[PDB]
This record gives C-alpha cells, sequence and structure tokens, in this order.
C-alpha cells in the first residue's frame, strides 16, 4: 500500500 | 513536565495547501486543494504519531491502522484550534493559503460540516481550552477509533490509551467538572469526522464527473479504510452515550 510504503521509510 | 515537553516538541509546524487564491473560487479547485492539503497533513501526522510516547510499543500493523482511522478527526480538531488561535473562529483556517469564509463553506458543498467545525472552534474559546489541554486531547484522538474485530495487539493499545487518559487527568489536576467538559468536546469530534468521511467517499466515487483530483494516498485510504468506518466495522470510542 502507498501508506505502508510511506510508514516503513 | 516530561510528557508535555514531548507533545510540544513534536507538534507539527505550518502546512500550506498550494491553492491559487488569485483566481475566482470554484468547487473543483477548492476540493482539489483540500485533497492535496489532506495528503500533506497525513505525512505530518505520520511523523508526529511515530514520535509519541509509547506509540512504538504497538504492533506496527496497529500503528498504521490507528493513524489511518483517526486522521480525519485529528485534522478536524487541529484545524478547529488553528481557527480559534489565528482568526478567533471567524473563518476556518485549513491552512494559511486555504482560509474559508462562509461563501467558501457553501461553495465547497461541505457547508453543514463546516458550520459544525466552526462551532468546535468556538468551543475552544468558550471552554477556555488551554494549549496543554489541546495537545493532550489531540493525542488522545489518535487512540479513539478502532476495529470491532480487534487490533493485532489490543491489550497494548488499551494500556497506551489508558496512560494518555491518566496524563489528561494530571493536566486537569472541580477536576470532574473539567473532565466532563473535555470528554464531551472530544466526543463531538467524531460525528463531524463521520460526516467528512461520508463526503470524501462520495466525492471520490464521483471525482471524474466533477473534475476533482485525489492524490494516490488519499484515494487509497478513502477507498480501503474509510469504508470500514462507514460500514460500521471500525467505530469510535465514545465517553458519553452515544
Ligand atoms: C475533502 C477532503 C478529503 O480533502 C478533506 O476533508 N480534506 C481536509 C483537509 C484538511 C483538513 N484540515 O484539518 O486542515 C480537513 C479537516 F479536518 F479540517 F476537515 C479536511
Amino acid at each position: 500500500s502507498a501508506f505502508s510504503r510511506l510508514y516503513t521509510r | 513536565p516530561i510528557f508535555l515537553n514531548v507533545l510540544e516538541a513534536i507538534e507539527p509546524g505550518v502546512v500550506c495547501a498550494g491553492h491559487d487564491n488569485n483566481q475566482p473560487d470554484s468547487f473543483a479547485a477548492l476540493l482539489s486543494s483540500l485533497n492535496e492539503l489532506g495528503e500533506r497533513q497525513l505525512v505530518h501526522v505520520v511523523k508526529w504519531a511515530k514520535a509519541l510516547p509509547g506509540f512504538r510499543n504497538l504492533h506496527v500493523d496497529d500503528q498504521m491502522a490507528v493513524i489511518q482511522y483517526s486522521w480525519m478527526g485529528l485534522m478536524v480538531f487541529a484545524m478547529g484550534w488553528r481557527s480559534f488561535t489565528n482568526v478567533n473562529s471567524a473563518m476556518l483556517y485549513f491552512a494559511p493559503d486555504l482560509v474559508f469564509n462562509e461563501y467558501r463553506m457553501h461553495k465547497s458543498r461541505m457547508y453543514s460540516q463546516c458550520v459544525r467545525m466552526r462551532h468546535l472552534s468556538q468551543e475552544f474559546g468558550w471552554l477556555q481550552i488551554t494549549p496543554q489541554e489541546f495537545l493532550c486531547m489531540k493525542a488522545l484522538l489518535l487512540f479513539s477509533i478502532i476495529p470491532v474485530d480487534g487490533l493485532k495487539n489490543q491489550k497494548f493499545f488499551d494500556e497506551l490509551r489508558m496512560n494518555y487518559i491518566k496524563e489528561l487527568d494530571r493536566i486537569i489536576a472541580s477536576c470532574s467538572r473539567r473532565f466532563y467538559q473535555l470528554t464531551k468536546l472530544l466526543d463531538s469530534v467524531q460525528p463531524i469526522a463521520r460526516e467528512l468521511h461520508q463526503f470524501a467517499f462520495d466525492l471520490l466515487i464521483k471525482s471524474h464527473m466533477v473534475s476533482v483530483d485525489f492524490p494516490e494516498m488519499m484515494a487509497e485510504i478513502i477507498s480501503v479504510q474509510v469504508p470500514k468506518i462507514l460500514s460500521g466495522k471500525v467505530k469510535p470510542i465514545y465517553f458519553h452515550t452515544q
């Protein structure tokens, strides 16, 4: 997900 | 004051929408700007939440879930405070470049929600909410909406919510009367966030018909997470009934 990609940065 | 020191230190700064104010207002441009501002505010909410006392104790999937479910209420409550602090609630201060007078409230097709947000803003004044109460109440809003089927580690969420409630009791400490006032105000956020979720959802479904742009993360969250709230699978935690 785009959110999870952002979060896991 | 270690806890409050941290909340002050992590509080986001100013976030702009990028709206073109040097053009007559239109529904499509106002809403495309609100959507862009919502994406930029979500990035700041992530950085803020990750830095909260105890938040990293939650399961990572629960950290992500609670941010996505609570984002709209967090944004409503912070915008109501900016509106009170910057313009004495005379307009809705979404951003320094996105300030809604009543005409814009009407033009946005979100008029009822906006009036309810202006009322919330006024309450900050009426109830003499302190900046420290504001910061503790906003943090508690992160921990105020969850799935009926349970979080991955629900017990760790319950403990962290309880600790935030304890910090609010310590800030208040006549204590009961104030607790009643603040929890009524917190509960009032939830129906406004409910109505904004409904509007956002409906707008996404018709967005091609009305020329409104949604950024990728906004379109994902409104299509994947928001409908869990609208369909009653994810529910607020109310203090009063409700
Ligand atoms: C329409 C939708 C999804 O863009 C939206 O509700 N955007 C939005 C953006 C920013 C903010 N804000 O707090 O500054 C808010 C709101 F929380 F006030 F309502 C909504």
